[PDB]
RNA sequence: UGAUGGAGGUAGAGCACUGUUUGGACUAGGGGCCCAUCUCGGGUUACCGAAUUCAGAUAAACUCCGAAUGCCAUUCAUUUAUAUCCGGGAGUCAGACUGCGAGUGAUAAGAUCCGUAGUCGAAAGGGAAACAGCCCAGACCACCAGCUAAGGUCCCAAAAUA
RNA sequence: GCGGUCGCCUCCUAAAAGGUAACGGAGGCGCCCAAAGGUUCCCUCAGAAUGGUUGGAAAUCAUUCGAAGAGUGUAAAGGCAGAAGGGAGCUUGACUGCGAGACCUACAAGUCGAGCAGGGACGAAAGUCGGGCUUAGUGAUCCGGUGGUUCCGCAUGGAAGGGCCAUCGCUCAACGGAUAAAAGCUACCCUGGGGAUAACAGGCUUAUCUCCCCCAAGAGUCCACAUCGACGGGGAGGUUUGGCACCUCGAUGUCGGCUCGUCGCAUCCUGGGGCUGUAGUCGGUCCCAAGGGUUGGGCUGUUCGCCCAUUAAAGCGGCACGCG
RNA sequence: GUGGUGGCGAUAGCGAGAAGGAUACACCUGUUCCCAUGCCGAACACAGAAGUUAAGCUUCUUAGCGCCGAUUGUAGUGAAGGGUUUCCCUUUGUGAGAGUAGGACGUCGCCACG
């Protein structure tokens, strides 16, 4: 349905295609929120990047 | 005395399994008969593989063992 | 012991990792010694184990060397800079990863082969435990 | 001993190819029947 | 990023090929011993033994096999905002270390040479006593406000003698 | 510096696209073929067993087994037995003008190419053929030679001389090729730079080296371990021989000696002790111990070393191989 | 049923055994004919239909070999971490090779003669 989420962990220091996960997710400074749909590519993206952010529904 | 060796080739394949390529265009780069041309491919002096006419790659399996290019027009 | 030939006179050093592809388990001899740790192991290493065991079983009895020094390792003499082409060959090696069984025994009581792989083993570099056959 | 020669055209005489032949294998003057484009048509070609 | 389809022979593993290789069985055959010498036919070492077979290993330049990943592509899907091309202006061509995969080295070096990611370079701040390259994290400013990361809470020294 | 290398092809390194370095590990090329090219038709190998004159392991012949273990001009990889391998017939497509589109790529180049036209070879036809199973067998421009040419032709006609097209002359191999044309000494030297780069010392590393250990075959009359200890294995030290090139080349003075020492202990003497193949006197080995002491000369620049004469002893090392 | 002719990875093969020729296919008889053997009418080519299923070939049985091969486990590994870091370990996702359960002595078409 949703997903709210919400990156916790910086980008300093991490490969180039999960800071690229982050942006188009769209996430800017650390704890910074959005909400997405439940899409399986969505939660894919979530998924690569799962050790840098928090999800809620 | 070592120390020598010649420049790389480039093989391998040009084109993608489901792209859509002109008529003519280099499919696969090869020493031999790696692959095989299927339908609407030719195969060059030098055992390369291309497109006769346009359509789109697909890289079946020949048999048993051997695999194959063919380009199905659309 | 040394290849009666070799296909290249010189050869990577390589990388041990992990169990021991096979050999793992005592096929022939009613004993043998396993090797717990990864570690080259040089002809010279092999053959003082073998005498050793061979000289306290007085003979009585079969040995088997499971491993060989299939590898070659080179070095360089001192006083020699880096660069000008890899070294020349120097001596022969088996690279035995953890579980391989080094040595197998039989042919006699048990007290006598634990006596006689424990001096072998101490004349190897690797830690090793003694093993039994299934 | 392999050289490089000319096949020149017996009837107008144009130098129309360059090939090359083992002088101990064919000690004779090379004769190929090659198409001449000056004349376009086929015509007998001697190395010269 | 997901889905789908592909190309390829690496890690691993395997012995079907090629090398390296162990033990057993058997033996072509080679050996010295005597008889027989026209050196002819035995009889021998559990003499040495090819090839075969059984069992067991091994490989950057072996492969019957073969991933994870990466890569190419799709009028595909979700999110995102760059990509091309044309022109003006450059600077750069001494790199460093750290982690991972290799070579060289001695499986030495703060060594050397690549691949790969990060950081430094060109990055202040917190931690690691001090400590470019490690861990956390990117300073437009003001505040004698608050919450956290790594790392910590007996004193130096903020916080558990939890 | 000496040696090696310089362009091109194949493999591994190369981390399953491609690419990817090292004075990394292996080999090849500077051609060959008038068929060893094209096409049509046809054919299938290497070895083994068995049999068989010369003939023997093995020449030639036959049957059987035999999927590739052969061959593929030439290295390797890939590929090929529906052949790309082998034989025969005819032939010269080892053609001319091109060329959609691709690969590769800084450029120059390099690679593949259906298809169109002309005119052909083979085949009944389909159809195949723009060299060879594929990937090396090569060299820019300038300059010159040769052939062709409906091009130009310094008032005009010619000519001279050029252009265009085709092709030849490169170990220009230091192979993107400085010039048509070129070797050395410098301690008589000089300048501009570098700690980007060596020698000294420091740093890292510890192969080597010194020292300490493990196992214990053995020697020791018997007896592994009083003492010594093979074949092997594990560490410590940072005094050796080395490796790297991190500070210093807009200067960090190098051996030995003298003066002054100071520190470490793996202790040379003195002190304490265990074991002894310790009767005693001497010793051997090991443990604790760094408080003090630990020499005067001959030779040599010497350190070192030998020698002379002593001593309880004539320690080993660090301190920029301490100290200009 | 048999003969042509194809498609699908040998699950289609190999080995072994058995039955059949009505037609058909085969062997089979010959070399006068076109045609041929680097010798041979063995082959290829042509003419013919005496005999035989003996072989080939078709059909059938056979799991001996070859072939295919699930599940489980493990090796490896992407990602995130840890450790005493030439190596090793945890979480998470993926997941072989091998060994096996088993499968399989083929199937899907078209034509002609029966
Ligand atoms: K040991
Ligand atoms: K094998
Ligand atoms: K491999
Ligand atoms: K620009
Ligand atoms: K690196
Ligand atoms: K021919
Ligand atoms: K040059
Ligand atoms: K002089
Ligand atoms: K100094
Ligand atoms: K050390
Ligand atoms: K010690
Ligand atoms: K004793
Ligand atoms: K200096
Ligand atoms: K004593
Ligand atoms: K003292
Ligand atoms: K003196
Ligand atoms: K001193
Ligand atoms: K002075
Ligand atoms: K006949
Ligand atoms: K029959
Ligand atoms: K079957
Ligand atoms: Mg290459
Ligand atoms: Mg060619
Ligand atoms: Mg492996
Ligand atoms: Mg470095
Ligand atoms: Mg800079
Ligand atoms: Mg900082
Ligand atoms: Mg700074
Ligand atoms: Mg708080
Ligand atoms: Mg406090
Ligand atoms: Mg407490
Ligand atoms: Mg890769
Ligand atoms: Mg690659
Ligand atoms: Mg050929
Ligand atoms: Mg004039
Ligand atoms: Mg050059
Ligand atoms: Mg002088
Ligand atoms: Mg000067
Ligand atoms: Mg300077
Ligand atoms: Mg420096
Ligand atoms: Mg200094
Ligand atoms: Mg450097
Ligand atoms: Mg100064
Ligand atoms: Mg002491
Ligand atoms: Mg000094
Ligand atoms: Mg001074
Ligand atoms: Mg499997
Ligand atoms: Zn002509």
């Amino acid at each position: 349905a949703e997903l709210k989420i919400t990156l916790k962990r910086s980008v300093i220091g991490r490969p180039q295609n999960q800071r690229a996960t982050v942006k188009a997710l769209g996430l800017g400074k650390v704890n910074s929120t959005v909400t997405k749909p439940a899409n399986e590519a969505i939660k894919g993206m979530v998924n690569t990047i799962s050790h840098l952010v928090d999800v809620e529904e | 005395s070592n120390g020598r060796d010649s420049e790389s080739k480039r093989l391998g394949a040009k084109s993608a399994d489901g792209q859509t390529v002109t008529g003519g265009s280099i499919l696969y780069r090869q020493r031999g008969t790696k692959i095989y041309p299927g339908v609407n491919v030719g195969i060059g002096g030098d055992d390369t593989l291309f497109a006769k006419v346009d359509g789109v790659v697909r890289f079946e399996r020949k048999g048993r063992d051997k695999k194959q290019v063919s380009v199905y027009p659309v | 012991l040394v290849p009666k030939r070799v296909k290249h006179r010189r050869e990577f050093r390589g990388k041990m990792r992990g169990e021991a592809k096979g050999g793992k388990e005592v096929a022939f001899g009613e004993w043998g010694l396993q090797a717990t740790e990864s570690h080259w192991i040089t002809n010279r290493q092999i053959e003082a184990a073998r005498i050793a065991m061979t000289r306290y079983m007085k003979r009585g009895g079969k040995v088997w060397i499971k491993i060989f020094p299939h590898k070659s390792y080179t070095s360089k003499a001192i006083g020699v800079r880096m660069g000008k082409g890899k070294g020349a060959p120097e001596g022969w090696v088996s690279p035995v990863k953890r579980g391989k069984i080094m040595f197998e025994i039989a042919g006699v009581p048990e007290e006598v082969a634990r006596e006689a792989l424990r001096l072998a083993s101490h004349k190897l570099p690797v830690k090793t435990k003694i093993v039994k056959r299934e | 001993m392999r050289v490089n020669i000319t096949l020149e055209c017996t009837s107008c005489k144009e130098r129309n190819y360059l090939t090359n032949k083992n002088k101990r294998n064919n000690p004779d003057r090379l004769e190929k029947q090659k198409y001449c484009p000056r004349e376009r048509k086929v015509t007998l070609h001697r190395e010269t």
